[PDB]
């Protein structure tokens, strides 16, 4: 044999409050005839975290799990249902069988969230005096609490656009307000940094009517 | 409550063998079997096999049989996983989850133990402040380190609201770089003291940088 777990859909996006549904179908019945118990469990995994058990016995809720989360179905077809979908519920959801060996999980299902367009609060940081000691200069640009994920950053050293010396990283969606945060870092050798006065960061997001620019003078 | 404490991370060269440990605080052994699930990067969970700590009863999923071994010591309430002939494919997060006897698995899980299969040398990070200049943003730059991860906390963990520890990026040097920030009110800059604790266990590095305006 070897039961197979099939999750539907692969990814979902819904507004705060709308009813969310995840389906999981097994290749073989996970219901045990004598105890009339379905061997199915639902889990919620977040980034940089261990999975968290929500539903067991296909319809039983775990202690401390919100009422909105509900387990349903029998034999092969199972369904996890979030009623008042909240920002906290933006995570990966897995279905797991326990009826036979080897144990099988689902492919996972990514739930997402829609929010009002939020403009980024822009911040600029010059390199620290100790970083300088050793012939390097890293300039950091901060794009705090913004939605959608799509945004543009442009470095302008003495009003001359920079290319191929910067790197950016984005955070996962926030559990509370459901926004993003971006960090761009401009890295130059001490000699190149010491050459110029002005250092500008130009941000282009749909939450901003005009491109916001944060700058500084070296010393 | 109940805690399945696994180590944070081990780095081995290819062919070398690791031994993922899992201390079971609790609760208490036994009468709770234990299984091992692995999480490759961005890919789903993959079931490796089980253990009956009662008396070392084991099962392996075909694809893990021959390369893996689960031991358990009833004395220290510690269970293990030993993977042999380490390949770059084996680079994943290894989970220690406690199996409940009815409704199968996994009420309590473990932190993860990233395993990195790399020939490269350990290197401690360089911690630099990101100085602020009615909501101000201050941070820490954890530059040039290997391997991942680094744990950044603020004010010995007392500061949690608005903290954003960014996902680490690979530099041309092959060393990772990371940055951790926090939005605070402008009013607290004169009052409050902000210090980032940085930990890198692979190189045994512990830094506490005080971020000043």
């Amino acid at each position: 044999l070897d039961i197979v777990m099939t999750q539907t859909p692969t990814s979902v996006t819904a507004s705060a409050g709308d009813k969310v549904t995840i389906n999981c179908k097994s290749s073989q019945s996970v219901l045990f005839s004598s105890n009339q118990k379905n061997y199915l469990a639902w889990y919620q995994q977040r980034l940089g975290q261990s999975p968290r058990l929500l539903i067991y016995w296909a319809s039983i809720r775990e202690s401390g799990v919100p009422d909105r989360f509900s387990g349903s179905g029998s034999a092969t077809d199972f369904t996890l249902t979030i009623s008042n979908f909240q920002p906290e519920d933006a995570a990966v959801y897995y279905c797991q069988q326990g009826y036979s060996f080897p144990y099988s999980f689902g492919s996972g299902t990514r739930l997402e969230i829609r929010r009002t367009v939020a403009a980024p609060s822009v911040f600029i940081f010059p390199p620290s005096d100790e970083q300088l000691k050793s012939g390097t200069a890293s300039v950091v640009c901060l794009l705090n609490n913004f939605y959608p994920r799509e945004a543009k950053v442009q470095w302008k050293v003495d009003n001359a656009l920079q290319s191929g010396n910067s790197q950016e990283s984005v955070t996962e969606q926030d559990s509370k307000d459901s926004t993003y945060s971006l960090s761009s870092t401009l890295t130059l050798s001490k000699a190149d940094y010491e050459k110029h006065k002005v250092y500008a960061c130009e941000v282009t997001h749909q939450g901003l009517s005009s491109p916001v620019t944060k700058s500084f003078n070296r010393g | 409550e109940v805690q399945l404490v696994q180590p944070g991370v081990e780095l081995r060269n290819p062919g070398a063998s690791v031994k993922v440990s899992c201390k079971a605080s609790g609760y208490i052994f036994t009468m709770n079997s234990i299984d091992w699930v692995r999480q490759a990067p961005g890919q789903g969970l993959e079931w490796m096999g089980r253990i009956d700590p009662e008396d070392g009863g084991t099962k392996y999923a075909q694809k893990f049989q021959g390369r893996v071994t689960f031991t358990a010591d009833t004395s220290t309430s510690t269970a293990y996983v030993e993977l042999n002939s380490l390949r770059s494919e084996d680079t994943a997060v290894y989970y220690c989850a406690r199996v409940d006897d009815y409704y199968l698995g996994y009420d309590y899980w473990g932190q993860g133990t990233q395993v990195t299969v790399s020939s490269a040398s350990t290197k401690g990070p360089s911690v630099f402040p990101l100085a602020p200049s009615g909501t101000a943003a201050l941070g820490c730059l954890v530059k040039d380190y290997f391997p991942e991860p680094v744990t950044v906390s603020w004010n010995s963990g007392a500061l949690t609201s608005g903290v954003h520890t960014f996902p680490a990026v690979l530099q041309s040097s092959g060393l990772y770089s990371l940055s951790s920030v926090v939005t605070v009110p402008s009013s607290s800059l004169g009052t409050q003291t902000y210090i980032c604790n940085v930990n890198h266990k692979p190189s045994n590095t512990k830094v506490d940088k005080k971020v000043e305006p």
